């Protein structure tokens, strides 16, 4: 099997640089060029350039001609991509693709932010069939996962994609719809996990 | 640069039904020297890496099921799914490999088609704990609706809000094929306490006229 | 294998 295995996710501050690798197996590395393609969140795919390992030749998109450099190491079958002077809209998942884009790497998320690791504040979305939930606000970086009643309540739960607010911090909501008659007696607790900050929050949501 | 234009932008299709995605290029992708078309089709699921389905406009990638096929030449290409499966729900991209930059189409979202379902609408005042903290997040929830198009308009003492809210939408539910939507109106404490009626007004074709949900501070 | 339109010359 052909396999393109990329390095892991990076978080960088504006102005920094990031070098991402892509190791290729299952075929002869120098036989095909290696492209880099990126995808900003919620947008399409955009070609950045390639390197031809056979002759060390490169071809860049005129959008990163003066910022990106590609390299290769034939003896370990690895192509690299370096993006310098990282700005905030370089936040994307970066992919390597081989040949005529017939096989893809798994992607490398690169987050460019002036924010620091910060655990979330959690607030109730109180009810008054009824709806209730939790507001998970002002955290960084992604991700937060949410469960309800320690994973015992899964029907009717929608945990929404996080949104990046003006502050560089993320905010999401998790809701669930429940029998209105259960609000007297059944206890609902959202379990918010934030691995980056080694924080876990449990919030009990009650009628006010 | 070559411009790749797909059509439609999103395609609702019943399970087992034929799906057709079209892709047009601002330039012929058919090299006359070897009579080949330089066009690929990629499949991508929410938060997943691309996966190639077709290359050379009509050659199926090894291991892609038979129900996928590519066709067309020059400037007009088509991805066909003969009988849509649940696992086929995804975004589909065409991408020219003829001349650099190797540009992608805008993508075509393919979703399961279902009967219209109006949203349930719920509004949530900010919690006192956050409020006394300096910020007011007012949340409006649109629960299990179809199709995805759902307009939310915040009104504060009946004045339309603009520029102070953000929205988020779930992926199409695997069991009932609906979408849900969350919208958050954010104000400072000081502005929040200057007004009385906080309202969420929802327009959706499952609703004859718009539904407003509200509360008084 | 000229797998891109502008790869060969």
């Amino acid at each position: 099997e052909v396999q393109l295995v990329q390095s892991g996710a990076e978080v960088k501050k504006p102005g920094a640089s990031v070098k991402v690798s892509c190791k290729a197996s299952g075929y002869t590395f120098t036989t095909y060029v290696m492209h880099w393609v990126r995808q900003a969140p919620g947008q399409g795919l955009e070609w950045m350039g390639y390197i031809n390992p056979y002759n060390d030749g490169t071809k860049y998109n005129e959008k990163f001609k003066g910022r990106v450099t590609m390299t290769r190491d034939t003896s370990i079958s690895t192509a690299y991509m370096e993006l310098s002077r990282l700005r905030s809209d370089d936040t994307a998942v970066y992919y390597c693709g081989r040949r005529n884009f017939d096989y893809w790497g798994q992607g490398t998320l690169v987050t460019v932010s002036s924010a620091s690791t910060k655990g979330p504040s959690v607030f109730p979305l109180a009810p008054s069939t009824a709806a209730l939930g939790c507001l998970v606000k002002d955290y960084f970086p992604e991700p937060v996962t949410v469960s309800w009643n320690s994973g015992a309540l899964t029907s009717g739960v929608h945990t929404f994609p996080a949104v990046l607010q003006s502050s560089g911090l993320y905010s999401l909501s998790s809701v669930v719809t429940v029998p209105s008659s259960s609000l007297g007696t059944q206890t609902y607790i959202c379990n918010v996990n934030h691995k980056p900050s080694n924080t876990k929050v449990d919030k009990k949501v009650e009628p006010k | 640069d070559i411009v790749m234009t797909q059509s439609p932008d999103s395609l609702a299709v019943s399970l087992g039904e034929r799906a057709t995605i079209n892709c047009k290029s601002s330039q012929s992708l058919l090299l006359s020297g070897n009579q080949e078309n330089y066009l690929a089709w990629h499949q991508q699921k929410p938060g997943q890496p691309p996966k190639t389905l077709i290359t050379w406009a009509s050659t199926r990638i090894s291991g892609v099921p038979d129900r996928f096929s590519g066709s067309g030449s020059g400037t007009d290409f088509t991805l066909t799914i003969s009988s849509l499966q649940a696992e086929d729900v995804a975004v589909y991209y065409c991408q020219q490999s003829y001349s650099a930059p190797y540009t992608f189409g805008g993508g075509t979202k393919v979703e399961i088609k279902r009967t219209v379902a109006a949203p349930s609408v719920f509004i949530f005042p900010p919690s006192d704990e956050q409020l006394k903290s300096g910020t007011a997040s007012v949340v409006c929830l649109l629960n299990n609706f179809y199709p995805r198009e759902a307009k939310v308009q915040w009104k504060v003492d009946n004045a339309l809000q603009s520029g102070n809210s953000q929205e988020s939408v779930t992926e199409q539910d695997s069991k009932d094929s609906t979408y849900s939507l969350s919208s958050t109106l954010t104000l400072s404490k000081a502005d929040y306490e200057k007004h009385k009626v906080y309202a969420c007004e929802v327009t959706h074709q499952g609703l004859s006229s718009p539904v407003t949900k509200s509360f008084n501070r | 294998d000229c797998y891109l339109g502008d790869l060969c010359n």
